[PDB]
């Protein structure tokens, strides 16, 4: 191991990080996902389209928690998502060790953004090919953050990454309310997911996590299909 | 507890004549109250014009002797010439100070000839202070040998005595007699003696029996 | 072990005994206790003879480098500071060295003192060694900034003689050095016995 | 870029070192002559404008009291090597109570030369070869000596050598006018006349730097009055 | 192309162009013919000079009292490897108190020169070494090519125009071993003589030798002390 | 370009042309064959005589990497020497860490892993050498593993590496080497190597032959000289 | 090594014409406790060099392992050479001196016997790194019990036959068994000669106790 | 604690005491002092409890990885050598004594001892621990070569019972374990089953 | 690696540095930042581009951060570079505060940042931080003081300056309508509104499109106040009223 000390990401003559644009293109080409906020919580939804049923779709998970009060989903490359979620878990654990208090979601997203920036400006590495939708609850408040492969971040009330992501964003804008409940958030998220699923969603193909004052928890297929039945 | 140092005994003496150098040492290796061997000369000839007498802790003696050999070889290859007596003295002093915090428990005498065909004897210490003197004795019996050398070779504290420069025969007889005397009162020396004569004819080694006790 | 040094109108005088003892035993009576750092710079050895010699030689090497690099003779103050830093970086490591360095520079005569403890002190008169406590008496009671060269010589010789006589760790012969504008001159090297007979008669 | 620092030529040699040799001939003209009565070094200053102080323009440097050096090429790069050579000589003196031999100084300078790369040693090392040819004149136990240090590390002991802008041709003429039994005065006169002939501009005391090493005297650099005294006869 | 700008590249023909350049440079170096007898081993090199004025830089290096080398190629790399080998020799004498055998010295330098053939951005030492040594197993002559591969040889010739010397060595290799020291050095000198063309002469002032024998420590001889060896020599063939 | 410049990149199909060129560099070298039998493993390697001024046994392609493990190499001989040094270092480490001589299977696995580890980074290049290691044990028998420059080690009843490797393999197939006698197999190795050697292509040539097995007390050794001449005579007769 | 935990007692050795003989008891004592009584404190370097060891036994095991590994490396080199007993003695000296210099020494005293080139070699090294060669050598309490008798008989006869040396070493082992608390009635002896190295298994010594009835 | 191992023809029998004391108070009165390194290799640990645990776990790690690499079960000599290296490299701060016993196909039933210091040697019978000192006479007077599994088990039980009832640092129960080609089988002797000997009441 | 390196830390044949040129060009099309000095305070006007209705916009400020107790910053360009730059600036400012028990001078902090940015351009082989920084603060030695720094590592002290699109037009407006030494907070604010309206004429002045900050010195205490949305609406209304009055008088 030597390690290249020249940053693979470089400023184009126009200043645009065309490499980061290609990373975002890979994100768009990856599986879609959506995130939405309610007046008292956050809901993250995404689809897991495997090949034919020979894959045990139950065995693998896409929605992942970082703490009891923080979860996230990704759009892009699973290999990058695994290492990124592992590092975010380490950062949250280190913060909890240092300050004996749960990680604020904003601070965790800031740390993830710093990690992504270090990757993008460092040498010998590849920018991450994922976009993270992060749900968190702290101080009796919900938080939903968009984090891009460029390393920036935003607090978004609703978002949709992946294929047809602009249309998903417009659909969420049309079907989004300021003071909706968690039930309305779940209805809207599943509605967007079925509007952009392309292939007759199932309870196995939809995996959803909810973050509120009670913490973050992933809905099992039972109540998953229950909500799909209630939403039609 | 472990003691990194032990005094193995041995006595080194040297006299710098006007055209020759003499460096003599017993071949008694000691340890506590037991004598190991009757043959281990403390004199080691580096070149045809320089010999070293090293006494004290035998492990440091051997390692320092080999270090001097290695540095002699490196300097010889570098400069395409042999080392002078003064150069060897300065190099050995630097080597000694290189172990300032782990001192070499060895006494060193550099006996040789300079470019002017003159004897030169350099005394040292465990740390590396050196100087050139006409005659010096070190080791176990340095205290038993220095006054006699001062009175005879240096003609010190004498009245109505002219100063004849010492010859080879006088130096040899004197060193034999002084070790004859030393082997009696000192227990660390005796049973044998190796003498190195450094002259323009070369290095002559002479072995003489001492008090076998 | 006894070294003294003092500046005055016509330069600086350094004197030293030539006895070095290994404990209660006189190791040698011909030790050149005055080290010639340069043809214009002088040091001494007091305490650890080997440590003093090594550090003086390293200072000589460093000042030769400085002179070659900057095309100027090294200032006595600069040399004192360099040696003080060099010894101080190894303080509390068993080093037992102490020496005064004197010379002539752009600011006339200049004498500084350094030790294994890192104490760098300027001054007009100094003396370090076993008998330096004695040499203080004679040097201070006979010292004058306007002494002639011969008066400085015999004052230093008398002070060393008294130190060697009263003390037991000092003896052999006195080595005398006069440092003036051009450099140093070996004034004399006189046996203490001859000094005693001359002073008695 | 593309080509590395450790790349040879199809015929089997470093074109980077070839470029360094080219920069050598781009350097200032210097001359060194060794005789039985010492050694002499000279160099043309190449004064750009009269405003430039001649004092700061000196291509001859003292390595020790018995060694002088003439540099041609990247004069900025040569001073680091000069400092290294002086500190090595002083280390040798500190270790062996004697002046370092000129040949050993040259060998150590060669050791420092051609030690560079991208990732081959500690990062705080050289990246390019030294682009300076050197002439080490000196006096030691082997009498007066003169060494041509090539930036290639191919150190040479040479009785007389001319390097720089007018290295060749001038060196041949100096050899033709050079003999094996010349005095120091003859050597300095010959070096001065050859340098004056090869001067690209009208030279005077402000256009040349002259120095000598003698068996008895130390390394002495010719001041302006002695420079004029020796140049008026030529 | 791109197969000759780096050391870690593989040519489609299965070769390293940097190694080829180093093995060209060793031939471009100066002439050196080494050989041995049943008891003694002698190297004879002709010292090139940048001009008639230069003093024909020494090509034979003293690495140990029983081992010596001669270089052909990059002088700085040759000197570095000479220092490395002599450090090994002194280390052996310091540790085991024995002269380090020639075969093991050559194997060690070959192992050392192998690493640059693999290291990124690292160049082969563009110099070939003729090593003449004497140890408990008699004299030994080795040729270490900058290709990091060493060859044990009775008699080798390196440098430009070495084919005539190589032919001479091949012709007289049957009789190299049993001839005494002066005949052996004369044979080596005649091989070096045939190396050069007819119009040039094997002048004493530009030829040096390094010889190590059963009782002879490795000693180098120069212009004045190779004159007795340059006695009775036949003219150029 | 781009797919054949370093070992750290795939071809557009997913190939390693640097390793392929290493295979070329080991193929174009001289031949080296290794035959394992029920009571021994023998190596016969072909030495190119650049000039008769060389010594017999110079530049050996046979190394003795452990007290009981040999190594017959082909390809870059300096690289082979380096790999033999690595192999004996690994054997020394195993002996120090486990109190007994390393088994050949694990020795070859570790060496092949090392070789492959220097075929992953652009900071190194794949080894230009292939090598066969033969050993013997009282509980294991005679063992022989061949290792590619890529880093693949397989057990071989009999293998050949070099130019005429396939011809040697094919003509020696008539031998049922898995239950043969080491002494006569030495002579048959001399035969096969003489036939597969191309005299016209390489007029000058030498043979380095060795075995390790139960007759060796399980320690690697070179062939005794007398057996060397007798096998040479048998090979001369078989040349017909 | 800070303290020796299990220690083997003295080792004796002399040189005769064309070879040397060494001996040492087979007991490894844990201070005042004789836990091990059949271990070997003598290690065979090669067919020409052999070592006897006193002091700590774990350090002896480590030293034997290292020496065997490096002899294996030399054999694998196959250069037609062999480490002389002089070279073995020098390498042990240097390793001991480095080990002390790192203030983690080896509590072992070694006697290095050997026979090469028609020369019988008998080297002595210790924990503190002193090195010398003598016709007679003895470690530990042997240096006070047998080494005086060894030196006396060797001064009487400068050269003694192989059987004379064997008898002398047997008598010396008898004396060490009588007057050493760390000894054992059964001891391992070995000889290094032109034929090679031979370790004559476990051997015992004859004991006389007739004086036990003289107490009154 | 006290540990005792004896080899029989084709396998080994090991036994350990169940007492660990932090001074005069027993830290664990049923402690296990024989740890299975492998299915046919056991280590009897004594001395510093933490040192023994760390060494045993590290050896289990490295030997399991090495056995997986070889694809074959390890050897008793190999395990003992690895203990020897581990103890020798850390004799300054690792203070422990380990008896390494068991069976391998190539050598059979074998026992080795690595006491404090880091030295390896095979013994027919191996004894270790603070209570190890009191039973040298009994083992020398009772043990004869050529024993069988059951009589080795009985002899080890008797010797360890004597050691535990004569040693204050040993007591509680005795854990015995027989290892051979059949496998490993372990039992505990407690209370009445422990061989109690005659007491000189007067 | 020779072929595949990007060698962004070397010179150029014509002496410029393409990486810093591209960074400045990207900053030009990046968001709008403006800093101005008044006799009683210093004002910042930052423009936010991504203004989707899906934003939670809970943060007090997006491109405006607080370096330390008495100094604020406005970033221009890559926000991910901006975050790491800002927290590094906070770290070193607090380091100076620890080392000297005195608020770190703004010139000190700017010089340190320019040092590290210059070195990062000088070597390291990485693409430079393509973010312009505009620092405002108060200190014992110069009080209200504001600097503009560049990714090349060069900084300058200004009474007022703008970065982003139409930078030349903005600085011309400042040079025309800035009353040096006689700029109160109100007139400074009005000039800032004028610049925000003009230098970005496309998508004319909007409340949520920009964020406004002020830094004042009250009772020896540096107060940094972010003007709320109602305040920005008040600024918009005042600008509309004053523009209407000026046009009617015209």
């Amino acid at each position: 191991e030597r390690g290249y000390s020249f940053s693979l990401t470089t400023f184009s003559p126009s200043g645009k990080l065309v490499q980061i644009e290609y990373a975002l293109a890979a994100v768009a080409g990856g599986a879609p996902s959506v995130g939405i906020k309610a007046a008292n919580g956050v809901v993250l939804a995404t689809e897991k389209k495997q090949k034919s049923i020979l894959y045990d779709e139950r065995s693998v998970h896409k929605v992942e928690p970082i703490t009891k009060h923080i979860g996230l989903v990704y759009s892009g490359m699973g290999p990058d998502y695994r290492v990124l979620v592992h590092r975010a878990r380490k950062l949250a654990q280190q913060y909890y060790l240092v300050y004996q208090e749960p990680i604020p979601t904003a601070q965790l997203v800031q740390r993830v953004a710093s990690v992504m920036q270090e990757y993008t400006q460092s040498g010998g590495v590849r920018p991450f090919g994922v976009s993270l939708l992060i749900c968190g609850w702290n101080e009796g408040r919900p938080y939903l953050f968009q984090s891009d492969p460029s390393g920036a971040y935003f607090a978004w009330k609703a978002t949709a990454m992946g294929k047809n992501y602009v249309n998903g964003k417009t659909f969420l804008e049309k079907r989004y309310n300021e003071d909706l409940e968690l039930e309305d958030a779940i209805h809207t998220a599943i509605l967007t997911l079925k509007e952009s699923f392309e292939g007759q969603m199932t309870e196995d193909n939809i995996e959803v996590g909810i973050c509120n004052e009670a913490g973050f928890r992933r809905l099992t297929p039972t109540e998953v299909k229950d909500y799909l039945a209630a939403i039609a | 507890r472990f003691s990194p140092y032990v005094f193995n005994g041995g006595t080194i003496l040297a006299i710098a004549g006007e055209d020759f150098a003499i460096v003599a040492s017993d071949t008694r290796l000691s340890e506590g109250f037991s004598i190991h061997t009757r043959d281990s000369p403390k004199c080691y000839k580096l070149t045809d014009k320089t010999v070293i007498g090293c006494s004290g802790f035998h492990g440091d003696c051997l390692t320092l002797t080999k270090i001097i050999e290695a540095r002699l070889k490196m300097y010889k290859h570098s400069n395409n010439k042999a080392m002078t007596t003064g150069a060897i003295a300065a190099m050995l002093s630097t080597i000694l100070y290189s172990r300032r915090f782990f001192p070499y428990y060895v006494y060193n005498i550099i006996g040789g000839l300079d470019e002017e065909g003159k004897g030169a004897v350099y005394s040292f210490d465990p740390v590396g202070s050196y100087q050139r003197d006409s005659f010096k004795a070190g080791g176990s019996a340095s205290a038993m040998l220095q006054p006699l050398l001062d009175n005879q070779v240096g003609f010190k504290n004498m009245q109505n005595v002219e100063h004849v420069p010492l010859s080879l025969d006088r130096a040899m007889r004197l060193v034999k007699d002084v070790f004859i005397s030393a082997a009696e009162r000192d227990v660390y020396t005796g049973d044998a003696l190796r003498i190195c004569i450094v002259t323009k004819e070369g290095i002559r080694e002479e072995t003489v029996s001492l008090r076998k006790d | 072990t006894t070294t003294l040094a003092f500046k005055f109108r016509h330069g600086v005088i350094v004197a030293a005994d030539s006895r070095a003892t290994a404990g209660a035993y006189i190791a040698s009576q011909t030790v050149k206790k005055v080290i010639e750092i340069n043809p214009y710079l002088l040091g001494t050895m007091a305490g650890g003879a080997a440590d003093c010699s090594f550090w003086e030689r390293l200072l000589a090497r460093q000042c030769r480098i400085y002179e070659l690099r900057n095309k100027e003779r090294i200032s006595v103050a600069a040399a004192s500071k360099l040696l003080a830093n060099m010894v101080y970086q190894y303080k509390g490591m068993g080093l037992s060295m102490g020496t005064m360095i004197c010379g002539w520079d752009k600011r006339g005569p200049g004498l500084y003192y350094v030790d294994s403890e890192g104490n760098r002190i300027s001054g007009a008169t100094f003396s370090v060694g076993s008998g330096s406590v004695y040499a203080y008496g004679v040097m201070d009671r006979g010292y004058s900034y306007d002494l002639e060269v011969e008066q400085a010589y015999d004052l230093a010789r008398r002070a060393i003689y008294q130190a060697t006589y009263r003390d037991a760790y000092s003896g052999g012969a006195v080595n005398l050095y006069h440092v003036r504008e051009d450099g140093w001159i070996r004034v004399s090297s006189d046996n203490v016995a001859d000094l005693h007979e001359k002073y008695s008669g | 870029y593309d080509r590395g620092v450790n790349t040879f030529s199809p015929e089997g040699r470093l074109f980077q070192v070839e470029y360094a040799i080219e920069a050598i001939k781009l350097g200032s003209t210097a001359i060194g002559i060794q005789t039985s009565e010492g050694v002499c070094l000279a160099v043309e200053k190449r004064i750009t404008s009269p405003l430039m102080e001649p004092s700061s323009i000196e291509k001859i440097v003292e390595i020790d009291a018995h060694i002088g050096c003439a540099m041609s090429g990247l004069i900025a790069d040569a001073k680091t090597l000069i400092d290294k050579a002086r500190v090595e000589t002083q280390n040798h003196w500190f270790t062996y109570n004697e002046t370092m031999t000129v040949e050993s100084v040259t060998q150590a300078v060669s050791n420092l030369a051609l030690q560079f790369g991208e990732e081959d040693a500690d990062p705080g090392a050289m990246s390019r070869p030294f682009g300076v040819a050197l002439l080490f004149g000196g006096v030691d136990e082997k009498g007066p000596q003169l060494f041509h240090m090539d930036p290639s590390g191919t150190f040479v002991q040479c009785d007389a050598r001319a390097i720089g802008s007018a290295s060749e041709g001038a060196q041949s003429s100096l050899q033709e006018v050079y003999h094996k039994s010349m005095t120091l005065k003859e050597a300095i006169k010959s070096s001065l006349i050859i340098l004056k002939q090869v001067m690209e501009e009208k030279l005077n005391a402000t256009n040349i730097e002259l120095a000598t090493v003698q068996p008895g005297q130390n390394f002495h650099m010719f001041t302006k009055e002695e420079l004029e005294e020796v140049i008026k006869d030529i | 192309n791109q197969y000759d700008n780096d050391v870690t590249v593989w040519s489609p023909q299965g070769r390293i162009h940097q190694i080829e350049y180093a093995m060209e440079a060793v031939k471009q170096g100066s002439a050196t013919v080494g050989l041995k007898s049943k008891t003694h081993a002698v190297l004879v090199a002709l010292k090139r000079a940048q001009s008639e004025l230069a003093a024909h830089q020494k090509k034979i290096l003293h690495v140990d009292n029983h081992i010596g080398i001669s270089i052909a190629g990059l002088t700085a790399d040759a000197r570095l490897l000479c220092n490395f080998m002599r450090q090994e020799c002194l280390d052996s004498r310091f540790v085991f108190d024995r002269p380090l055998p020639v075969s093991r010295l050559v194997s060690l330098i070959g192992s050392k020169t192998q690493i640059p053939t693999q290291r990124y951005g690292r160049r082969p030492y563009g110099v070939g070494l003729l090593i003449a040594g004497y140890d408990d197993m008699g004299p030994h002559i080795f040729q270490t090519c900058p290709s990091a591969n060493y060859f044990d040889c009775r008699a080798m010739s390196i440098g430009a125009r070495s084919q005539s010397a190589r032919t001479y060595l091949e012709r007289h290799m049957s009789e190299f071993m049993e001839c005494n020291l002066n005949e052996l050095v004369k044979h080596g000198l005649r091989a070096l003589r045939e190396t050069l063309p007819a119009e040039q002469d094997l002048t004493t002032k530009n030829v040096s030798i390094g010889i190590v024998g059963k009782d002879l420590e490795f000693t180098i001889y120069d212009d004045d002390d190779v004159s007795p060896f340059l006695e009775g020599l036949e003219e150029r063939p | 370009t781009g797919y054949d410049l370093s070992a750290s990149t795939f071809s557009p199909d997913g190939r390693v042309f640097q390793v392929e060129y290493a295979m070329k560099a080991v193929e174009n070298s001289s031949t080296a064959i290794g035959i394992r039998c029920k009571d021994g493993v023998v190596f016969g390697v072909e030495k190119l005589v650049l000039s008769k001024l060389y010594e017999e046994g110079s530049n050996k392609r046979l190394f003795n990497v452990d007290r009981h493990v040999g190594m017959a190499v082909a390809g870059l001989l300096a690289d082979a020497r380096s790999l033999a040094d690595i192999a004996r270092e690994e054997a020394s480490n195993f002996r120090s860490n486990f109190g007994y001589n390393i088994p050949l299977k694990h020795l070859a696995d570790r060496v092949a892993m090392y070789v492959h580890a220097y075929t992953l980074y652009s900071a190194v290049r794949p080894f230009g050498c292939s090598f066969m290691l033969g050993s013997y044990s009282v509980n294991d028998g005679a063992q022989l593993y061949m290792i590619d420059p890529s880093g693949v080690s397989y057990g071989y009843w009999g293998c050949a590496i070099g130019k005429a490797r396939q011809a040697a393999k094919t003509e020696i197939e008539k031998l049922q080497m898995k239950e043969m006698t080491c002494r006569d197999i030495v002579k048959e190795v001399a035969k096969i190597i003489y036939i597969v050697h191309d005299e016209v292509k390489d007029k000058a040539f030498e043979l380095e032959l060795s075995w390790v097995g139960e007759l060796t007390n399980g320690r690697h050794e070179i062939v005794p000289k007398d057996i060397r001449e007798e096998a040479e005579k048998y090979a001369k007769e078989s040349l017909k | 090594t800070q303290n020796p935990m299990v220690t083997g007692t003295s080792v004796l050795g002399v040189k005769f014409e064309g070879g040397v003989v060494i001996a040492a008891d087979m007991l490894g004592s844990y201070g005042s406790l004789a836990r091990f009584r059949n271990i070997s404190r003598i290690m065979r370097v090669n067919n020409s060099t052999m070592l006897g060891a006193s002091g700590d036994y774990a350090d002896f095991q480590y030293l034997k392992q290292v020496l065997g590994q490096m002899v294996i490396d030399e054999e694998l080199l196959g250069d037609g050479h062999s480490y002389s007993p002089r070279a073995i003695h020098s390498w042990l000296t240097r390793a001991m001196y480095s080990r002390r210099s790192k203030m983690n020494p080896l509590w072992n005293t070694m006697v290095i016997g050997g026979y090469a080139d028609g020369e019988s070699f008998l080297g002595y090294v210790d924990m503190l790194g002193v090195a010398y060669e003598a016709p007679s050598l003895a470690t530990g309490y042997g240096a006070y019990l047998a080494q005086p008798l060894l030196r006396e008989v060797l001064e009487k006869q400068p050269v003694l036959s192989q059987t004379e040396a064997r008898d002398l070493v047997e008598r010396c082992m008898r004396v060490l068994y009588y007057r050493d608390a760390r000894s054992y009635n059964r001891f391992q002896i070995a000889t290094v000669t032109e034929k090679g190295v031979e370790i004559e298994g476990p051997l015992s010594t004859e004991t006389n106790w007739d004086i036990a009835h003289m107490i009154s | 604690t006290t540990i005792m191992a004896v080899q029989f023809d084709g396998g080994v029998v090991l036994g350990a005491d169940s007492r660990t004391t932090t001074g005069s108070y027993i830290a664990n009165r049923v402690t296990d002092k024989l740890t299975p390194i492998h299915d046919r290799i056991f280590c009897c640990r004594s001395g510093s409890a933490a040192d023994t645990q760390a060494v045993a776990d590290a050896v289990t790690y490295q030997l399991g990885f090495h056995s997986i690499e070889l694809n074959e079960p390890p050897l008793v000599h190999t395990a003992a050598s690895l203990f020897k290296e581990m103890c020798y490299r850390y004799r300054e701060d690792l203070m422990a004594g380990i008896i390494i016993a068991g069976w391998d196909p190539q050598e059979g039933g074998q026992v080795y001892s690595v006491p404090m210091g880091g030295m390896m040697v095979r013994q027919s019978f191996a004894i270790g621990g603070s209570g190890s000192s009191y039973i040298y006479g009994y083992v020398d007077a009772t043990y004869r070569e050529g024993m069988t599994k059951e009589e080795c088990l009985q002899f080890t039980a008797n010797a360890l019972a004597l050691a535990m009832e004569r040693d204050g640092s040993s007591g509680g129960v005795i854990r015995l374990a027989a290892i051979a080609e059949s496998g490993v089988e372990r039992q505990v002797l407690l209370g009445d089953q422990i061989p109690k000997f005659a007491v000189a009441t007067l | 690696s020779r072929r595949y390196d990007s060698r962004t830390t070397i010179f150029s044949p014509e002496g410029r540095l393409y990486q810093v040129e591209y960074a400045m060009e990207a900053i030009g099309h990046a968001g709008t930042c403006l800093g101005i000095l008044a006799n009683d305070g210093v004002l910042l006007a930052a423009e936010r581009r991504n203004i989707h209705k899906l934003l939670d916009e809970v943060f007090f400020s997006e491109k405006i951060y607080k370096l330390n107790e008495d100094m604020a910053c406005s970033v221009a360009g890559i926000t991910s570079d901006a975050n790491v730059l800002t927290n590094e600036l906070r770290l070193i400012a607090q380091r100076y505060l620890l080392q000297y028990q005195e608020p770190i001078p703004c010139e000190q902090l700017v010089t340190a940042l320019c040092d590290i940015k210059q070195a990062y351009t000088q070597f390291g082989g990485k693409r430079p931080f393509g973010v312009s920084l505009l620092y405002i603060g108060w200190d014992k030695h110069y009080g209200f003081q504001l600097y503009q720094s560049d990714p090349s590592g060069n900084y300058g002290g200004w009474k007022a300056t703008c970065i982003g699109n139409n930078s030349a037009a903005a600085v011309s407006m400042l040079k025309q309508d800035y009353k040096e030494g006689e700029m109160t907070l109100k007139s400074a604010l009005a000039l800032a509104i004028k610049v925000l309206n003009k230098t970005m004429d496309v998508s004319k002045l909007s409340a949520e499109k920009v964020e406004i900050a002020t830094l004042t010195r009250e009772n020896g205490k540096t107060v940094i106040r972010v003007l709320k949305q109602k305040e920005v609406e008040q600024l918009i209304k005042k600008h509309e009223e004053e523009e209407a009055k000026a046009e009617r008088e015209k």
